[PDB]
């Protein structure tokens, strides 16, 4: 309907399982959020609920009076976090998708003036990657800028890593990508 | 230390809209959500449904608890409503654009609350309604939300696009422009 | 296949 400006009221519940070194160390953080303010949380390093704001104090007190809820939450690092890690490991933790790497100049400008060379690294997973530029085999760092890591929302990432150059005839520029999906670096050259 | 991972079960209930959500996230990507109308698990990548299962009925019972808890909290706060936080919007493509080679326009809407937004793609000023898909509201550590909308398309240097976003926090529709240059 | 499990939400205090 048009003209709907009624006040809104929001409640969020978040259960976060944090994993360190496979599942050797696991921490559960259960968070309640009213509007934009977290009001109460269960942290498995504490083992009981704690008020984050005064609004949450009644719930921390009430939930901490419940033996069953507390015992269930104290065991949840195993029954929930480690369980779900095991369910999803093979297609999440172990997911590997190789990027497609392309190089192109940013605009058509004459040699011996400034240009930006673009190394596009598309479609990879997980997000840890190293993208570096070389000129005639020597690394270039001062003139490098990037989009940063872009999450596409579809379990792939992309990034552009750009090099400001003054290209001279005969020079070879290389973009080199290292990523857990490949056993040797990917390299793409552009010849001035 | 990208040797850490995080799985989040994130849920919400919003009044007076009567809108719920239930999703799991792994390292910032959605594993699945429960469609609240069809009452079913929707895997973010279809093949995940060949590798794992989930029981949506239990998730839907949690949403009944979340609605009751929202009603309690709304009263307990003396009916304090949410402060709107408007989105920021970025348009990008799945991959570098080449003339007439199929691609996807991505409208990424970020840093907003409450989780209600109207998103329309415009081509040459006119709404493009079908072919689009969209994600549910994805959680952020600051308890705002983000969201992706996707439009498969054929790049042309003559077309222009806008992702038009309406939200209570905005004074006027936000129009994020995109076009392919020669 | 294996099943992801959820944590159930407790009722806040009236």
């Amino acid at each position: 309907s048009m003209g709907d400006t009624r006040p809104r009221f929001l409640w969020q519940l978040k259960f976060e399982c944090h994993f360190f070194n496979g599942t050797e160390r696991v921490r559960l953080l259960e968070r309640c959020i009213y509007n934009q303010e977290e009001s109460v949380r269960f942290d498995s390093d504490v083992g009981e609920y704690r008020a984050v704001t005064e609004l949450g104090r009644p719930d921390a007190e009430y939930w901490n009076s419940q033996k069953d809820l507390l015992e269930q939450r104290r065991a949840a690092v195993d029954t929930y976090c480690r369980h779900n890690y095991g369910v999803g490991e093979s297609f999440t933790v172990q997911r590997r998708v190789e990027p497609k790497v392309t190089v192109y100049p940013s605009k058509t400008q004459p040699l011996q003036h400034h240009n930006l060379l673009v190394c596009s690294v598309s479609g990879f997973y997980p997000g840890s990657i190293e993208v570096r530029w070389f000129r005639n085999g020597q690394e270039e760092k001062a003139g490098v800028v990037s989009t940063g890591l872009i999450q596409n929302g579809d379990w792939t990432f992309q990034t552009l890593v750009m090099l400001e150059t003054v290209p001279r005839s005969g020079e070879v520029y290389t973009c080199q990508v290292e990523h857990p999906s490949v056993t040797s670096p990917l390299t793409v050259e552009w010849r001035a | 230390i990208k040797e850490e991972h995080v799985i989040i079960q994130a849920e919400f209930y919003l009044n007076p809209d009567q809108s719920g959500e239930f999703m799991f996230d792994f390292d910032g990507d959605e594993i699945f959500h429960v469609d609240m109308a069809k009452k079913e698990t929707v895997w973010r990548l279809e093949e995940f449904g060949r590798f794992a299962s989930f029981e949506a009925q239990g998730a839907l019972a949690n949403i009944a608890v979340d609605k009751a808890n929202l009603e309690i909290m709304t009263k307990r706060s003396n009916y304090t409503p949410i402060t709107n936080v408007p989105p920021e919007v970025t348009v990008l493509t799945n991959s570098p654009v080449e003339l007439r080679e199929p691609n996807v326009l991505i409208c990424f809407i970020d840093k907003f609350t409450p989780p209600v937004v109207n998103v329309t793609w415009l081509r040459n000023g006119k709404p493009v309604t079908t072919g689009v898909s969209e994600t549910v509201f994805l959680p952020r550590e600051d308890h705002l939300f983000r969201k992706f909308h996707y439009l498969p398309f054929l790049p042309s240097t003559e077309d222009v696009y806008d992702c038009r976003v309406e939200h209570w926090g905005l004074d006027e529709p936000l129009l994020k422009h995109w076009e392919f240059d020669a | 296949v294996l099943s992801f499990e959820l944590l159930h939400a407790p009722a806040t205090v009236c």
